[PDB]
RNA sequence: ACCACACGUCCCCGAAUACAGCAUAGUGCUGGAGUACUCCUUGGAAUUAAGCAUAUGAGUAAAGGAAGGAAAAGAAACUAACGAGGAUUCCCGUAGUAGCGGCGAGUGAACAGGGAACAGUCCAACAGUGUAAUUCUCAAAUGAGAAGUUGUCAAAAGGAAGAA
RNA sequence: GGUAAUGCACAGUGAAGAGGUGGCAGUGUGCAUCUAAGACUAAAUACAACAGGAGACCGAUAGCAAAGAAGUAGGUUGACCG
RNA sequence: AGGCGAGCGCCAUGAUCAUCACGACACACUUGUUUAAGGAC
């Protein structure tokens, strides 16, 4: 069927088809606003794979990054302390630059749940994310079947508490030894599990 | 207010519109100097084969026969179901990309027509070389509306046809003939040369 | 050790106790935090962790 | 201390049970192999369509030059794995040929 | 008389708004307060080494973002090499062990074996073509219009128990 | 803790449809076990304000700072202090 | 595929890929010369 030839085609990324796609992509996205709304998804596949579907009560919003590395917040390279802790450059963030977009589209768009987000470009200075929303108060979205769960008061800010597809990586959730870190559910409930004394009544 | 000339939005900046009351122009700033741009450089062979489409003349001919298989309107199929199944299996133009691909891949289909202005294009890139693959002739048409016009609804991507009625077949033989000259037979040459830019 | 207290150290005539900061009270002044002051701490105070049963 | 009396010859034993085989699954079905040729048809279209990326053409102009070795040292660097590129050699051969 | 349960009335300032951002065919939604406990970032020094610079205190304090009565996690790209087991969380335990460490000071997990409680499922890939069969609005007793072919649409009422 | 890389990032580079792992770097080859890059999930677990019940606890310089109109009288230019 | 000194290195010129200056255009990027000027610097 049909997405499968799309599926393909969006693999080669250094075909002549694509690059002459992404140079004039990229292009657009640099004129516009650092957030702005998309008419419809760049790729149909993609955005079908992770739960769009063109029903009211769903949008695509666009979002960029700058690149690089985030330089620590010191003025004139003073940090007051011990030499091993005295760095300022080459220091890297623990989040992708893709939970930067989710975050911040999140904030503009207070209205509506963030449900999931991929990548459409890059260039020197910045890359670029499109981000799929839902709106709970929506008659077509309460009485939908598949996406009815987002209505939920838990589902509130999912960006925030790192649950999104691209705010999630950050964390070092898995199964099996290569993650003893996290048994618990997260890094700190690991930390309070190691960390406790326990005292019982006959002992 | 004011509508600006070609000149005038082509010197502008976009990056320094910012305004609420400025959207509108920063929308048409970016809408002229992309036209600009996409000019000036080469296309790829595959992209390069949509430049190329009908002529008014051949888009009439061709409509002018397609029009007698126009789909069934909700007024009318609300009747047909009241009523009792009657006569032969009709005839009737099929739309979409989903199921044309899908009648393609059956090697049921018989003609196909794609339209050429659509956003983004990889909707349509792949559909010329797999009718070469299967050998099914098809032709290439301007706007999305030109084809919603011969099924009298809404735009569309591509329209297919599987069969002939014997009272057309004359006239349809013709008509592929025709299509084969500009399309399928050139097929090959075309794969290897890029777009010009333009004068 | 609630309140905000400090020593005024030596050479004010007084011994070296935290006192508590104020003013325009007659608590300006006085002893703060130790086990030999009134209002202060208790000395080693009583504890949950200790062994209530026997075996 | 408990630990460390056996010999490796002695730890090495075990116990004679009785076996099942294992039950084969090498039947596939006609819905299963439409499914399978479809696939591998649809990625004949995008090589069609878009052709050779940068480093398979320079690859491949090394292969007609019959420098074999440096054409290998060249794929492991871009790939990182030896598997890959022993694979990705073999694939671009074939379609040479 | 007076009391107890509910309702009616409820001045001015304050998110304080005749506003800002944003969605729908339309109605609308967010903002401030609280934050003991849970999740996501950012990130010290006193102190110990009888000095001190790696290390320690500590991924702790402080500062920011966010949610609920719990929160997080969760049904193996998992362990194991036995004659093997079989989601997540919690308790007893392996264990102050295997190891990390100016191999100094100090740090430091996992499977097993015994239990508490137990439950599995969805989307994409992949929807009737002898007709979008789908959702919404107004009318009407059978018509007009909006969304949608860049793909919509995959079914049950129902009950006595249990607790405060 | 993870030791010739346990996990997470940034820049270059960048797959295959078949791939991932078996606590010490590399190359080959059988064998065992799984299926990443999309989502949901009860019970068993943690702890303020507010309410109820208990105690080998304290008894007005004690016990919460506060057993009365207590965060009150009063004080700082102010943050805050009492 | 040519030529020199008791098949060797040395001297000729002919095909195959990068590549450093120099030109001449306009599309990225720059500037209130802005219905404009620069320019792959």
């Amino acid at each position: 069927g049909y997405l499968q030839y799309l599926k393909e085609i969006r693999r080669d990324k250094q075909s002549s088809v694509m690059r002459y796609l992404l140079r004039v992509r990229c292009w657009e996205y640099r004129q516009n606003t650092a957030i702005h709304r998309a008419s419809g998804p760049t790729y149909l596949d993609k955005a079908r794979m992770l739960g769009y579907r063109n029903i009211p009560g769903m949008c695509i919003f666009r979002a960029r990054v700058r690149r690089g590395a985030r330089p620590k917040k010191v003025l004139k390279g003073n940090t007051h302390g011990k030499p091993s802790k005295s760095g300022v450059y080459q220091r890297k963030p623990a989040k992708r630059l893709q939970a930067f977009a989710e975050i911040r589209v999140g904030r503009k768009c207070s209205n509506m749940r963030v449900f999931n987000s991929y990548w459409v470009g890059q260039d020197r200075v910045y890359k670029y994310f499109e981000v799929i929303m839902v709106d709970p108060y929506c008659d077509r979205i309460k009485n939908d079947k598949k996406i009815n769960w987002l209505c939920k008061p838990v589902m509130k800010h999912r960006e925030a508490r790192g649950l999104t597809n691209g705010t999630k990586t950050s964390r070092g959730l898995g199964k099996g030894i290569r993650y003893n870190q996290t048994k618990g559910g997260s890094k700190r409930a690991a930390w309070r599990n190691r960390n406790t004394q326990s005292l019982r009544r006959y002992r | 207010d004011i509508q600006l000339t070609k000149k005038q939005l082509l010197s502008m900046n976009p990056r320094k519109l910012t305004n609420k009351a400025q959207m509108d122009t920063r929308k048409e700033v970016i809408a002229t100097r992309k036209e600009a741009l996409v000019n000036a450089i080469k296309l790829p062979p595959a992209l390069n084969q949509f430049t190329n489409y009908l002529s008014e003349e051949d888009l009439k001919e061709v409509s002018d026969i397609l029009s007698k298989f126009r789909p069934e309107t909700r007024k009318e199929r609300k009747q047909r179901l009241q009523n009792e199944r009657k006569g032969p299996k009709p005839i009737i133009v099929k739309q979409g990309i989903k199921h044309v691909t899908k009648l393609i891949e059956e090697k049921k289909a018989k003609f196909v027509l794609i339209a050429c202005d659509v956003d983004p294009i990889e909707v349509v890139l792949y559909l010329p070389t797999l009718c070469v693959k299967m050998g099914i002739p098809y032709a290439l048409v301007k706007t999305k509306e030109d084809l919603g016009k011969i099924i009298k609804k809404k735009p569309t991507t591509c329209l297919c046809l599987c069969d002939v009625s014997s009272d057309i077949k004359s006239k349809f033989e013709n008509v592929i003939a025709k299509c084969n000259g500009q399309f399928k037979d050139n097929y090959e040459s075309a794969m290897k040369v890029w777009g010009s830019p333009k004068e | 050790m609630r309140h905000s207290a400090k020593s005024w150290g030596t050479g004010r005539a007084m011994a070296r106790v935290p006192r508590v900061r104020a003013g325009g009270t007659r608590r300006a002044g006085q002893g703060a935090n130790a086990n030999f002051c009134r209002g202060g701490r208790m000395f080693a105070p009583t504890n949950v962790n200790r062994r209530w049963n026997r075996k | 201390m408990k630990i460390n009396k056996l010999n490796n010859a002695s730890k090495a034993l075990s116990y004679p049970v009785k076996k099942l085989a294992k039950t084969e699954k090498a039947p596939l079905t006609e819905k299963q192999q439409r499914s399978k040729e479809l696939k591998k048809f649809a990625m004949s279209i995008a090589r069609e369509v878009g052709g050779l990326a940068p480093y398979e053409l320079r690859a491949t102009e090394l292969l007609r030059r019959d420098e074999d070795k440096r054409c290998k040292k060249f794929m492991k660097k871009r790939l990182g794995s030896l598997k890959m590129a022993k694979k990705k050699i073999e694939l671009l051969a074939e379609e040479m040929r």
